[PDB]
DNA sequence: GAAGCCACATCCTCT
DNA sequence: AGAGGATGTGGCTTC
């Protein structure tokens, strides 16, 4: 736990953690590195193991049923309010969109750094 | 045919839930029906508001008129109305001049819409 | 019946009009969901061609304006305070014909605007129904 | 407590 | 693989 992740992030225990709070709280945790880790281009970020994090995000919502399919129509569904997008061709790859570095205060490179991205 | 008057001595339309779901297709197909004559190829716009919505988002909200019959296709409520409040809809058949129903406390829109409790 | 018979009647007496004829506040109603930007070009260019969405803000009745009597520099006018637009048009409001009078904010995309009863029109139409 | 508002969780159709 | 429609579900806030 390099950084207060969800808690930059705007998670203040108040109701359910959202899902992309959740999964910046995992790409900022040097340990979920083998299945969620950022790609080196900004606030980029892939799912190595889609049903690990699906699993997890089940696990921290009390719905054990998850599976990496309805975890992915949750993503999908912050394309239109614009907090996390796509990248087109690359497989489980997606992106932050929103303003990442006022939330977590820092820049990507940093973050990278810190986190001993490679 | 269950029509109801409207605030027009000219003009009927069909029944509308009190409360629905935004952005969800209505129980029944909504139609505008003209007592006296209207020109086939007419064109009928819906719209909607109130003190907490000055204009309701709405989808589809155009129809033609046949038979003295205009039949709206998928007409849906974006916009919500507010707690216990109610729209108010105005019926705009082209005519010239332009002829206009209203027909107040027509029904109520929001999130979840019915809903047993909880 | 395109129209009541107590025309001039429903229109003194029933709230619905009496709290429109007043300087009520007006409002562009057209693509809320848009930049401002575009919804003034919207706004404007549509006027020349004399149509617009306008609703009473207050009491939230939308209404479609048609800008022409039966292109109209008397109806929608563009010059009276160079910014503003003092629009105009009849219409059947629930069996009364009426005309709809206010002014919009080039900018702002919004002002002040009433109604008022159509001797005239009135009157025709009342004969066609004898 | 009802009645709203949110962010999903589920299921699915189509490409 | 992935986009997005339809509809229900539980946490929380406002009336």
């Amino acid at each position: 736990p390099v950084i207060p992740a969800a808690a930059l992030a705007g998670y203040t225990g108040s109701g359910p953690i959202q899902l992309w709070q959740f999964l910046l709280e995992l790409l900022t945790d040097k340990s979920c590195q083998s299945f969620i880790s950022w790609t080196g281009d900004g606030w980029e970020f892939k799912l190595s193991d889609p049903d690990e994090v699906a699993r997890r995000w089940g696990k921290r919502k009390n719905k054990p049923k998850m599976n990496y399919e309805k975890l992915s129509r949750g993503l999908r569904y912050y394309y239109d309010k614009n907090i996390i997008h796509k990248t087109a061709g690359k497989r489980y790859v997606y992106r932050f969109v929103c303003d990442l570095q006022s939330l977590l205060g820092y820049t990507p490179e940093e973050l990278h750094a810190m986190l001993d991205v490679k | 045919g269950e029509l109801v008057r409207t605030d027009s001595p000219n003009f009927l339309c069909s029944v509308l839930p009190t409360h629905w779901r935004c952005n969800k297709t209505l129980p029944i197909a909504f139609k505008v029906v003209a007592k006296g004559d209207v020109p086939d190829g007419t064109l009928v716009t819906v719209m909607a508001g109130n003190d907490e919505n000055y204009s309701a988002e709405l989808r589809n909200a155009t129809a033609a008129m046949k038979n003295q019959v205009a039949r709206f296709n998928d007409l849906r409520f974006v916009g919500r109305s507010g707690r216990g409040k109610s729209f108010t809809l105005t019926i705009t058949v082209f005519t010239n001049p332009p002829q206009v129903a209203t027909y107040h406390r027509a029904i109520k829109i929001t999130g979840d819409g019915p809903r047993e409790p909880r | 019946p395109r129209v009541v018979p107590d025309q001039r009647s429903k229109f003194e007496n029933e709230e619905f009009f009496r709290k429109l004829s007043r300087e009520c506040e007006i409002k562009y109603t057209g693509f809320r969901d848009r930049p401002h930007e575009e919804r003034q070009t919207r706004f404007q260019n549509a006027c020349r061609d004399g149509r617009s969405e306008i609703a009473f803000v207050a009491t939230g009745t939308n209404l479609s304006l048609q800008f022409f009597p039966a292109p109209s520099r008397e109806y929608v006018d563009l010059e009276r305070e160079a910014g503003k637009v003092y629009l105009k048009a009849p219409m059947i409001l629930n069996g009364v014909c009426v005309i709809w009078k206010g002014w919009i904010d080039l900018h702002r995309l919004d002002g002040m605007g009433c109604l008022e009863f159509d001797e005239e029109r009135a009157q025709q139409e009342d004969a066609l129904a004898q």
